[PDB]
RNA sequence: GGAGGUAUG
RNA sequence: UGAUAUUGAAAUUCGGCACAGCUUGUACAGGAUAGGUAGGAGCCUUUGAAACGUGAGCGCUAGCUUACGUGGAGGCGCUGGUGGGAUACUACCCUAGCUGUGUUGGCUUUCUAACCCGCACCACUUAUCGUGGUGGGAGACAGUGUCAGGCGGGCAGUUUGACUGGGGCGGUCGCCUCCUAAAAGGUAACGGAGGCGCUCAAAGGUUCCCUCAGAAUGGUUGGAAAUCAUUCAUAGAGUGUAAAGGCAUAAGGGAGCUUGACUGCGAGACCUACAAGUCGAGCAGGGUCGAAAGACGGACUUAGUGAUCCGGUGGUUCCGCAUG
RNA sequence: GCUGGAAGGUUAAGAGGAGUGGUUAGCUUCUGCGAAGCUACGAAUCGAAGCCCCAGUAAACGGCGGCCGUAACUAUAACGG
RNA sequence: GAGGGUAGCGGAGAAAUUCCAAUCGAACCUGGAGAUAGCUGGUUCUCUCCGAAAUAGCUUUAGGGCUAGCCUCAAGUGAUGAUUAUUGGAGGUAGAGCACUGUUUGGACGAGGGGCCCCGGGUUACCGAAUUCAGACAAACUCCGAAUGCCAAUUAAUU
RNA sequence: AAGCAGUAAAUGUGGAGCCGUAGCGAAAGCGAGUCUGAAUAGGGCGUUUAGUAUUUGGUCGUAGACCCGAAACCAGGUGAU
RNA sequence: GUGGAUCCUGAGUACGACGGAGCACGUGAAAUUCCGUCGGAAUCUGGGAGGACCAUCUCCUAAGGCUAAAUACUCUCUAGUG
RNA sequence: ACAUAGCAUAUCAGAAGGCACACCCGGAGAACUGAAACAUCUUAGUACCCGGAGGAAGAGAAAGAAAAUUCGAUUCCCUUAGUAGCGGCGAGCGAAAUGGGAAGAGCCCAAACCAACAAGCUUGCUUGUUGGGGUUGUAGGACACUCUAUACGGAGUUACAA
RNA sequence: GCGGGGUGGAGCAGUCAGGUAGCUCGUCGGGCUCAUAACCCGAAGGUCGUAGGUUCAAAUCCUGCCCCCGCAA
């Protein structure tokens, strides 16, 4: 259970912080979140 | 030159930190023997350095290019083990790497090709990292040694003997410093207790003090201040105790201990027999038609160079009866030269329990003796390292209801401190075993009916020498 | 062939 | 203690670089000591093949190397087969050692001319100081300077909590929930009882559906307590986790789809010394679910935290000591 | 603690100078590349004592145990574990 | 006894923290220097108007301080203040009660165990319980629930 | 203001400079509006004018700052009658 | 005053590394300036500076000396003042 | 052993030493204090000690301020401004330029080169002293060339010689 | 009241960090021996004080209780 920075897969801007189990959700987690530059809801992976 | 750099690398692998690496550096004319137990991070690290596997965190930059002869190679059993590995070594040293990354290059080889390989690598002028567990191999080859303990890469100038020596002295130094700390703490705590006793005595009246002396009541503050003085001293000692440099033990893992649930041995006059087994595939006489027989309690062994047909001999045992004579008592446990387990079957538990009928607590306890913990037995079997795949195969084949074991290249990826448990288990097994291995020094304990295949013919004698 | 020194009851 | 000036001259020796030469190259299998690539079917041979002999280098003890004398015609290869790779032969190169020419330093001693002698003798001189001179010793060390490391209460400057039925010990220090708390709120004590320093990619959001625990009875492995069937049962279950307040018109339990655990804000309010903390409709953007209405800026609520300075990482229609 | 040993390891200043970065003479195809020079950083490696390490030293600092059972009175225990 | 020597980051010490010009836990004089003092003491004439506080929070903070709270003066807003009457409302106190939580008495049955006797059956006994009749306890129980106090009001009166 | 002239005067002279008249924004910068922001939405801070110079009094800061009062610290010197 | 053929225009100096100080400026991005140690330039198509450094552009010409005035104070003398 | 200390004899308005409890330059250099403790920091380059000089001292005629139509030694007052910055970014320390004024003043050396003399006696032309010459940035000077002019002038014992 | 402990018959490990309960002596049977001791071969003997939870898994972690040792009182 640890801190997590997201980031958009077409600009590279973080835009979000959250937290996850590194055990239960171990992989590079990815979710769709608004991106304030494209003004579109975009897929954001972790970095 | 530099040839490579790695900076502020962290590889968590699960919740557990596998690797915490800083200023990883491997320069020209560099010859590194990397070592650690099973599950330590070796193959993973080398894959990172070869860039095949980018980490969760950190930077790698390779200046000269590399070649990564692989482990757990995904390539089908068209050839023999050993031959495949020879092919990959040849690929590498054809490609002119300038950095060779080897994770277990000594797998399924014969001592002769091993001798060529160490000769090639002494004559070699490039660089390399190499992972073997072969003590004399590394003692000949390497100049630097690395140790993966809990992601901490310790570096050691010299030979595997020097690693043993240095780590021995460091273990010893650490234990001694710990004993010193415990002893000192004990002493100061005892001091505290005595001084507190006196402090409590300081205020209470003496014994047999009569009326005038008891009615005296002016001296209360004197005695209260004396008590405060002694208690201030206990505070000083407690402060010193805190100012002591704390020092820990290492959380040392318990040792490897393998098990065989039970053999109700019967030891009867013969377990296997066969006559004139035509050994071939097509156009090749792999070995001559010959007989054989195996008797109650035999620690049968096999010794053969590459591409001989030991594996196929064992396959003839395990399947088909051309010139073979088996009985219904023998129940073979087949450990392969390949995986034999289900890769993505969703748990070690499931893949093991498939072939055994025993309790969950016993099986997880055996796995825990093998060092697969509570949250680790649900790991997939593809994710795993080689040595621990080998261990799980062995456990599945143990808890199989069996009495004769049939082991094509055990002891292969395993570590120096499970091969000894395995050595002792096979030494002490009341039943029969048949197996292949290139380690005569492992065989010294084990064998009772030694075999030798060569020159398309066979021989079989008894006892070691 | 003989002489001298050199565990419990 | 080490580097560096003071600080010089000679040489052995050991190393690294270049160049020339003598060469040297064995895993197993295979005819046997298979260095790399390329060319390669001819190479050698009275300008002396095989074989005999010495001498001698290497060596993995198999054997090759070649100075030679006797000898006088075959010896070797593609082919064959083996093996990852083919053998003769040659062009160029590589490994390892040796040798040499030159560089390149280093250790090691040797020397004397610097430097040193609270060593002797002579003179200034009458002087145990000093200066100079000669002779011996030591010698480019020491001693001295700068730079760096280690030791160093020998010495110094300083720190070494508060609360509290005196102080001290014991306990506590921040946050959350009950009671004391006197039916708003607030309210103290070393008054009484308990928890926190997390957790959950679903235990969130949404849409659908469901309603528990416990008792009696019937029934295999039997408290029939496991699971089942019925009836009773309005809450005694459950609500991630303390207690209280609440929830069964569900805030509880399952299932399907998803990511609103969004961006920019925010009228008006609560609490409040300050800094902070809390609630918040509603607007806009761009959306998940639902047929739609509509719900959605985390979780039934309340704890689950830490100022500034400082430094690290990323981004930027921000400055950038004349100009760029 | 002191004394000696010195293999090995860790360890500075200094020596050394891989690599990264800034500028720009010229090239450019889109604004990217970018010699030398000057610059800011700078790795590997070399690198003493000390420390780790081995031994000795107690008229050096200093330190010197527990539990259980047991023999012709019972108590104790020369004795045993 | 004389003549002399050793000087305070020091000297002398048959060693006591002892002596170093009537005081030595580091002499005396001068200066820095009016050290610093959150500590105590003191602070000088008259009258007039108003007139507290000894509380909260934070504080290496507790006999100090800062901010608020309570005071005074001035400028401004301008009836927003006080009290009562009436209405309404939130809230769970004293009381009371046992409807849950726990406690508890005496009974009626019991649900079946236990000690003991011979598979079953007994018992001058615990009764874990369940149920029920009656009586009782509670700051951290409440099916219930005051007076007061509080918050306001398009209301009236007095101030 | 300093400076110059003047009786140690007032006063004359000197307009470098200072406050103010326009703010907002970290800044580039825009301008009665700007910063935030996608926004012409909403919000913050401002506009929809009076400041200035000298001076009485009050208070604050820096200087010992209402007076007295340590134990003590440092530097230089005096002392073995 | 003209000319630009060659020569000259301050050396162990500037500068740098280290350690320190002093520059309003605490090593900080630290320019400029002195000291100690060590090493160690250039030469008018030069050298320095314009707050790290580079280029361009501009301003001077280090490492050699002298220079009143306006400014400071008052033991003291005279004449006076509050 | 030459000669070198050393020793002896004569001359110096030669020095010394005192001070004005001031002013100035340089060496060397604290602590109480403040920071509500303290160690960096502050106190403070203060006090004390020491050397030296003057009636003033020091600094000073750009290897400079700056960034426009640029200014032309230094020093001192004002203001820039408690700004910019420095800072356990704490306590606190804290400018300068610009601009307005007082006063204003600029000069000499070294080097090249010429000449005399001396050592090498290259007898070639290197080294040294003396005298000349010459001194700076919109580069200057030596070198060569052209005008002058020998104090007509010009400047001086406050620099530029005394 | 505070602090440590309770593992076959005795004494000790193992608890920190959960993974099939171990060491020496002893006990029992059998051997050797004229018999006993020693010695040789086998075997028993441990709900880890107890009762509850957590866990797939408890000597091990948490709870509660009964004793044992010191201190006190
Ligand atoms: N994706 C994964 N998820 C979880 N555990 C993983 C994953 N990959 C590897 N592991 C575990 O982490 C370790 C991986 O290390 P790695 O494969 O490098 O081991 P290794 O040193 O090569 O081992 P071996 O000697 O057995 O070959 C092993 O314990 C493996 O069980
Ligand atoms: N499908 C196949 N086609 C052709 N050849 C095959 C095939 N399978 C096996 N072989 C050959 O048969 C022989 C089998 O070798 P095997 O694996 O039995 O030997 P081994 O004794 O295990 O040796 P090692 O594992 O060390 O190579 C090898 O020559 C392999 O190349
Ligand atoms: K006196
Ligand atoms: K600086
Ligand atoms: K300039
Ligand atoms: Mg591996
Ligand atoms: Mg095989
Ligand atoms: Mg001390
Ligand atoms: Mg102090
Ligand atoms: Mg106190
Ligand atoms: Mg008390
Ligand atoms: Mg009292
Ligand atoms: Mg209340
Ligand atoms: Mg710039
Ligand atoms: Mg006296
Ligand atoms: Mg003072
Ligand atoms: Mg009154
Ligand atoms: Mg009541
Ligand atoms: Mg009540
Ligand atoms: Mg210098
Ligand atoms: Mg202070
Ligand atoms: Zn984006």
């Amino acid at each position: 259970r640890v801190n997590v920075t997201l980031a958009c897969t077409e600009c590279g801007d973080r835009n979000y912080i959250t937290t996850k189990n590194k055990r239960n959700n171990p992989e590079r987690v990815e979710m769709k979140k608004f991106c304030s530059r494209e003004n579109k809801q975009t897929l954001h992976r972790e970095t | 030159k530099i040839l490579l750099e790695g900076l502020h690398i962290k590889h968590y692998v699960q919740d557990r930190l596998l690797l915490n690496i800083n200023r990883l550096k491997i320069y020209q004319n560099d010859r590194i023997g990397l070592i650690g137990k099973n599950g330590s991070g070796k193959t993973t690290l080398l894959h990172i350095l070869y860039k095949k596997i980018v980490p969760e965190e950190g930077i790698v930059k390779q200046f000269s290019h590399c070649e990564l002869i692989p482990q757990l190679k995904l390539i089908e059993s068209t050839k023999s083990g050993g031959e495949v590995t020879r092919n990959y070594i040849r690929q590498a040293l054809d490609k002119n790497p300038e950095l060779l990354l080897a994770d277990q290059p000594t797998t399924n080889l014969d001592n002769n090709y091993i001798e060529k390989l160490e000769q090639d690598l002494k004559n070699w002028h490039g660089a390399f990292i190499i992972v073997s567990h072969d003590r004399a191999f590394l003692d000949n080859l390497c100049t630097t040694i690395w140790e993966i303990d809990e992601g901490r890469i310790t570096e050691y100038k010299g030979n595997y003997s020097n690693y043993v020596e240095q780590k021995e002295l460091e273990r010893h130094r650490e234990e001694l410093e710990y004993e010193k700390y415990e002893k000192e703490k004990k002493r100061l705590e005892k001091a505290i207790n005595i001084k507190e006793q006196k402090a409590q005595r300081a205020t209470k009246k003496p014994k047999n003090l009569s009326s005038s002396e008891g009615k005296i009541k002016v001296t209360k503050p004197y005695f209260a201040s004396k008590q405060k003085k002694l208690r201030k001293t206990v505070k000083s000692l407690e402060t010193r105790l805190e100012k002591l440099e704390r020092v820990e033990k290492r959380n040392e893992l318990p040792p490897l201990k393998m098990d065989l649930v039970n053999l109700e041995s019967v030891k009867n006059r013969t377990i296997i027999r066969g006559e004139d087994v035509s050994g071939t595939i097509e156009g090749r006489v792999l070995w001559k038609a010959k007989s054989f027989s195996i008797r109650g309690g035999d620690k049968m062994a096999i010794i053969g160079s590459n591409g001989t047909g030991k594996t196929t001999f064992i396959k003839k045992i395990v399947h088909g009866n051309p010139g073979i004579s088996l009985s219904p008592s023998v129940k073979i446990g087949y450990f392969s030269q390949k995986i034999d387990t289900l890769e993505l079957d969703k748990s070690i538990l499931e893949n093991v329990q498939s072939s055994s009928q025993q309790n969950e607590t016993l099986i997880r306890t055996i796995l825990a003796r093998m060092h697969f913990f509570r949250d680790d037995v649900y790991k997939p079997i593809s994710v795993l390292s080689g040595g621990e795949r080998v261990k799980v195969a062995l456990t599945k084949v143990f808890l199989s209801e069996v009495n004769t074991l049939v082991l094509d290249q055990p002891t292969n990826f395993l570590d120096m401190e499970a091969i000894e448990a395995f050595e002792s288990l096979l030494k002490e097994y009341n039943g029969s075993i048949i197996f292949v291995s290139h380690d005569r020094k492992f065989i010294e304990k084990v064998a009772t009916r030694i075999m030798t295949i060569d020159n398309k013919e066979i021989k079989i004698f008894d006892g070691t020498y």
